[PDB]
């Protein structure tokens, strides 16, 4: 139903920067707890950074204060700015659209929406 | 209810290094009693097991009275005796008589406790 | 929605759904912090060192005297984060069970299975029983006696010795007289067993490493089924036992399995109880329900509550599904009894929960556990309410790859291999 | 279950004694066998326990003096006690554990009559 | 956790009114709902009650005229009042009780939550 | 429900002191009570609790040193402190409930008594 | 889905079979029409007859085939004989009665 397409992935050198963006369809973008997860085959999705309905930003362990997540509700878009990239950050970056369903979040059930992901590569 | 009652005797003041004996007599025969013995509850702390004996005669004891606390059970007189040697001031506690009338390990069988007997050790 | 509030362990008490409680049967315990996740259902995120005074520490037995299937860690469930994660993991399993119509029906039967008010010496008076209550301490300092059906508690010394127990009455057999009693389930959502996909492999003690992990929602539903039997007082006597003759290794070890465990698993295991023994139990507990309806019809006074006697009579009319005529007299309709009896004994089985959850599981209770794994079902990236480990629209969705401990290896950390402790069966190959 | 003990008695200090205990099942029924001892006034220490997998556990007081063996054919355990000191004077109880599966995996502790051992001269 | 009564008003004798009792705080599959009324200046009396298993009871004053129903999807208990009399004038409350219904007279504290009520006049 | 703690003050390191709390409006032996302390600029620290049965429970905040008693006749709770250390300096309250850590709606507190060492 | 199928001083034998995606059946019975109960068999063999046909009507059941049988002998009994079955589907465990068309 609702689809998420991510963009802005490519090649970068150690210490470079990248800007990932994802536009979400539908009329419920303001409801969503948007986030970015790194999808690795054989491993569970790890939280890179997410942002709540009111704008509070939470970040993962590997970001070490190098990333920044933003959301534009007027465009139904979310942004993941990455600075000082290391080879450990490579992989497919998938955007996530979660929401609160009372005592539990939608992803805990989990019927939240996941994109296909944009790939970030380092050399 | 069955209304089983336990009667404690023999708890007073003793000096460090001295001995003391506690006895507990039940109102009915103590043959089908799954276990019967003594617990102690030091001031302000949780109640701990001192020593109990089961239907076959095996004795289960806590770790804090080794080489000092001997117990015996007499089914004919329906009485359990607790002997305590080399008494240390840490042994100052309320000593409760205890009887477990489990019909099986399936149910936490009826537990019967004495009203508590004070044993104080001080110079 | 089974759990309406999201409990955090460090949340302050209120005397309603978060409070320090004492259990009347023990009474020697110091109060423990408990949470009321639903009507008649509480959770105590602590290691069980208080219910049994003869099991008051977490000290393991010497290595040689340890059961082959066992695991010991005295530091588990000792920090506030472990207890908070224990609390969120148990509630998440309750919702996963509730997300199926089978689990919703089981939890409904558990909720309305109030233990019977039959503790009075006077035959015409209804009185509550101390076994089926807890003392809820209030912020006022006062304590309120509250009756309850089920309590989830952390494991004792043996971490993986999950079981469903209850306090015994001095005179009555509450679990086998239709009365029922409050059930205390030792359980942990942080560990799960490792089994094997093949039946000939999983039932053989010599081979197997735990390639697939048990969904902890199935393990919890198992003990919930035990609690369901015991809340309605229809549990089979543990001494009624089937001596195993289908497994050769079970035979030579003299192993025997209780009818209660075979009934709880259901499937093909429930067929080891022949139809004659099944009719014996059904007719037996039918007369127990008849006695309860007779006691209710003779009831004229009630003590220990500001509730009306007509309400208490109607409460146990609702629990046992009794029928009432124009005079107001209660009777047990045997066909409605067979419906309730089949729901508690044949519908609520482990094998049926495996079918509803659509997960891989042991195909019989007569098997050999292979290993034990450390798990964390709280994160949504590890485990979901609808899918468990087999996350939808991922590689874990097909072929139970989420339960595969090698494919989904980051979700399972093997702590002990039980197969190595069953290697004494090698000596019957002479 | 039935356990029969054998081979207690009186020993000169430094002498040797071999205790015996026979069980009524097999190594697949009885998972562990061993010995505990009750001092005149010191609880009930564990002396030696052997497993059906060959896992052995000795008390800290043993110090390599006692060795516990098990005959798998006749399902009996033996405890060879060497260099017995007067502080080994106690009643030694044969211990056995029956493997159980009734309500899950478990072990039933079954004890013996107990044989007196006195190191004195 | 709320219980709200709706649908009251003024109606001629012989008219019909359907009152609604919306449960906005819990699921009704575990709670019986009893309808009560309090005449002007008189004591509160019991009208009807429906159980968690749809076991229905009425009072001697309304049998054959009133019908109580149950809508678990919308968590609402209805009371369709037909053949209204002026003697039925009063405020109608609905109260919840765990599992079972209480008696229509001489009930106790089993009704642990009461709504604010709705006003019904028959002139 | 009124609670008035009394008996604080100054104690040089290693001494003792007996704090008391006079209750009124309720029977003290019928509720779970607690002794709570608070250092300047910190949160509350649970010191002790006592059951209606008379059973006391000491926390690791001060175990083996402190004993919590109760006089049913005078309707007064007591906290017998000994071997005091500068870590024990703070305002000591007597609050209703068991293991009272924070101010909870429904609970009752006294105005506290200062204990400096 | 799920549905049911059915098949003076004389003998008659009625039968009713259930089909579809059935997850257990609790109780099956025959009804006759105002409609009254004539016979009701449980999954354990428990029977309940009305006084009208007591003795001369025999209700039986086979669970492996999900079929109920009504042996009627020595026939006031002329009416429409309905088949009722409390069938649990996997989406509605333990609920919902089912009917057929009814034979003469
Ligand atoms: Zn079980």
């Amino acid at each position: 139903q609702v689809q998420l397409v991510e963009s802005g992935g490519g090649l970068v050198q150690p210490g470079g920067s990248l800007r990932l963006s994802c536009v979400v369809s539908g009329s419920d973008f303001n409801t969503y707890i948007m986030g970015w997860y790194r999808q690795v085959p054989g491993k569970p999705r790890e939280l890179v950074a997410d942002i709540t309905t009111e704008g509070k930003t939470n970040y993962g362990g590997s970001v070490k204060g190098r990333f920044t997540i933003s959301r534009d509700n007027a465009k139904n878009t979310v942004y993941l700015q990455m600075f000082g990239l290391k080879p450990e950050d490579a992989g497919n970056y998938v955007c996530n659209a979660d929401w609160k369903m009372g005592a539990w979040t939608a992803g805990d059930y989990g019927i939240d929406y996941w994109g296909k992901g944009t790939l970030v590569t380092v050399s | 209810g069955s209304q089983v009652q336990l009667a404690e005797t023999g708890g007073g003041l003793v000096q460090p290094g001295g001995s003391l004996r506690l006895s507990c007599t039940a109102s009915t025969t103590i043959s089908d009693f799954y276990s019967m013995g003594w617990f102690r509850q030091t001031p302000g702390n949780q109640r701990e097991l001192v020593a109990i004996v089961r239907r076959g005669g095996d004795t289960k004891s806590g770790d804090s009275v080794k080489g000092r606390f001997t117990i015996s059970r007499d089914n004919t007189r329906s009485t359990v005796y607790l002997q305590m040697d080399n008494l240390k001031p840490e042994d100052t506690a309320v000593y409760y008589c205890y009887a477990n009338l489990q019909k099986s390990s399936d149910e936490l069988g009826p537990y019967y406790w004495g009203q508590g007997t004070q044993v104080t050790v001080s110079s | 929605p089974f759990v309406n509030k999201q409990f955090n362990y460090k949340d302050p008490v209120n005397g309603v759904d978060i409070a320090y409680i004492k259990i009347p049967n023990v009474g020697q315990m110091q109060p423990v912090k408990a949470f009321k996740i639903h009507n008649k259902i509480w959770v105590i995120p602590e290691r069980d060192t208080f219910t049994n005074p003869e099991e008051g520490d977490l000290n393991p037995p010497p290595e040689a005297k340890q059961v082959p299937v066992s695991y010991y860690d005295s530091t588990y469930l000792s920090t506030d984060n472990e207890k908070d994660n224990y609390l969120k993991g148990v509630t998440k399993l309750f919702e996963r069970i509730y997300s199926t119509d089978l689990g919703r029906m089981l939890l409904t039967s558990i909720v309305r299975g109030i233990p019977f008010w039959g503790g009075s010496t006077i035959d015409t008076e209804l009185k509550v029983i101390d076994t089926n209550c807890i003392n809820v301490i209030q912020p006022d300092g006062s304590y309120r006696s509250e009756e309850l059906n089920l309590v989830i508690i952390g494991p004792s010394a043996d971490i993986i010795q999950f079981e469903c127990k209850s306090f015994g009455h001095e005179v009555l057999n509450l679990t086998r007289n239709g009365y029922g009693s409050t059930q205390y389930i030792r359980f942990s959502p942080d560990f799960t067993f490792g089994f094997e996909e093949s039946l000939e492999v999983d039932t053989n003690p010599l081979l197997g490493a735990g390639k697939f992990a048990t969904d902890p929602a199935v393990t919890l539903a198992h003990e919930l089924i035990h609690a369901g039997h015991r809340l309605y007082g229809i549990a089979i006597n543990p001494n009624r036992v089937f001596k195993v003759n289908t497994n050769a290794y079970y035979e030579m070890s003299g192993l025997e399995v209780s009818f209660e465990e075979l009934r709880t698993f259901g499937g093909h295991d429930a067929k080891f109880i022949d139809s004659l023994q099944e009719n014996e139990f059904r007719l037996y507990y039918y007369n127990k329900f008849k006695d309860i309806a007779s006691t209710l019809n003779k009831a004229k006074s009630i003590v220990g509550t500001t509730a009306s006697l007509q309400y208490m009579k109607n409460v146990f009319k609702e629990k046992y599904l009794l029928s009432e005529d124009t005079s107001g007299k209660f009777s047990v309709d045997k066909l409605k009894f067979d419906k309730l009896y089949k729901m508690l004994t044949e519908i609520y089985t482990e094998d049926n929960f495996v079918k509803f959850f659509k997960v891989l599981n042991r195909k019989t209770y007569l098997n050999f556990d292979k290993a034990v794994f450390k798990i964390n079902i709280v994160p949504k990236v590890n485990y979901t309410i609808y899918d468990g480990f087999n996350l939808r629209n991922t590689n874990l969705a097909a072929n139970f790859n989420g339960q595969n401990t090698e494919i989904n290896n980051m979700n399972f950390t093997k702590l002990k291999n039980f197969t190595g402790l069953f290697e004494f069966y090698k000596l019957l190959c002479v | 279950l039935q356990l029969v003990e054998s081979g207690g008695g009186l020993v000169q200090p430094g002498g040797s004694l071999r205790l015996s205990c026979a069980a009524s099942g097999n190594i697949f029924s009885i998972y562990y066998m061993g010995w505990y001892r009750q001092a005149p006034g010191k609880q009930r220490e564990m002396v030696a326990i052997i497993n059906s997998n060959g896992i052995t556990n000795y008390g800290d007081f043993v110090k390599g003096r006692f060795t516990i063996s098990r005959d798998n054919a006749e399902n009996s355990a033996y405890l060879q006690m060497n260099n017995l000191t007067p502080e080994d004077t106690a009643v030694y109880y044969c211990n056995a554990g029956k493997l159980r599966r009734t309500t899950g995996w478990g072990l039933d502790d079954y004890w013996g009559q107990g044989t007196q051992v006195t190191v004195s001269s | 956790l709320q219980l709200v009564e709706s649908g009251g008003g003024t109606v001629q004798p012989g008219g019909t009114l359907r009152l609604s009792c919306a449960a906005s705080g819990f699921t009704l599959d575990e709670y019986a709902i009893g309808w009560f009324r309090q005449a002007p200046g008189k004591e509160r009396e019991g009208v009807s009650c429906i159980s968690s298993s749809a076991s229905i009871s009425y009072a001697d004053s309304v049998k054959g005229r009133f019908t109580i129903s149950r809508d678990n999807a919308k968590n609402t208990v209805y009371l369709t009042m037909n053949s209204l009399k002026p003697e039925d004038t009063g405020v109608y409350y609905c109260a919840r009780a765990f599992l079972a219904c209480g008696p229509v007279a001489g009930w106790g504290t089993e009704y642990d939550y009461w709504g604010q009520g709705t006003q019904v006049t028959v002139s | 429900v009124q609670l008035v703690e009394s008996g604080g003050g100054l104690v040089q390191p290693g001494g003792s002191l007996r704090l008391s709390c006079a209750a009124s409006g309720f029977t003290l032996g019928s509720r779970y009570m607690s002794w709570v302390r608070q250092a300047p600029g910190e949160g509350f620290e649970w010191v002790s609790s006592i059951e209606p049965s008379g059973t006391a429970w000491d926390g690791d905040s001060a175990k083996g040193r402190f004993t919590t008693s109760r006089d049913d006749a005078k309707n007064t709770l007591y906290l017998q402190m000994s071997n005091l250390q500068p870590e024990d300096t703070g305002v000591y309250y007597c609050a209703t409930g068991y293991r009272t850590d924070t101010r909870i709606p429904g609970g009752s507190w006294g105005q506290g008594t200062q204990v400096t060492v | 889905q799920v549905q049911l199928v059915e098949s003076p001083g004389g003998s008659l034998r009625l039968s009713c079979a259930a089909s579809g995606s059935i997850f257990s059946i609790y109780a099956m019975g025959w009804y006759r029409q105002q409609r009254e109960l004539v016979a009701a068999i449980s999954s354990y063999g428990s029977t309940n007859y009305a006084d009208s046909v007591k003795g001369r009507f025999t209700i039986s059941r086979d669970n492996a085939k999900n079929t109920v049988y009504l042996q009627m002998n020595s026939l006031e009994d002329t009416a429409v004989y309905y088949c009722n079955a409390d069938i649990a589907t996997m989406t509605a465990v333990g609920g919902f009665d089912y009917w057929g068309q009814g034979t003469q």
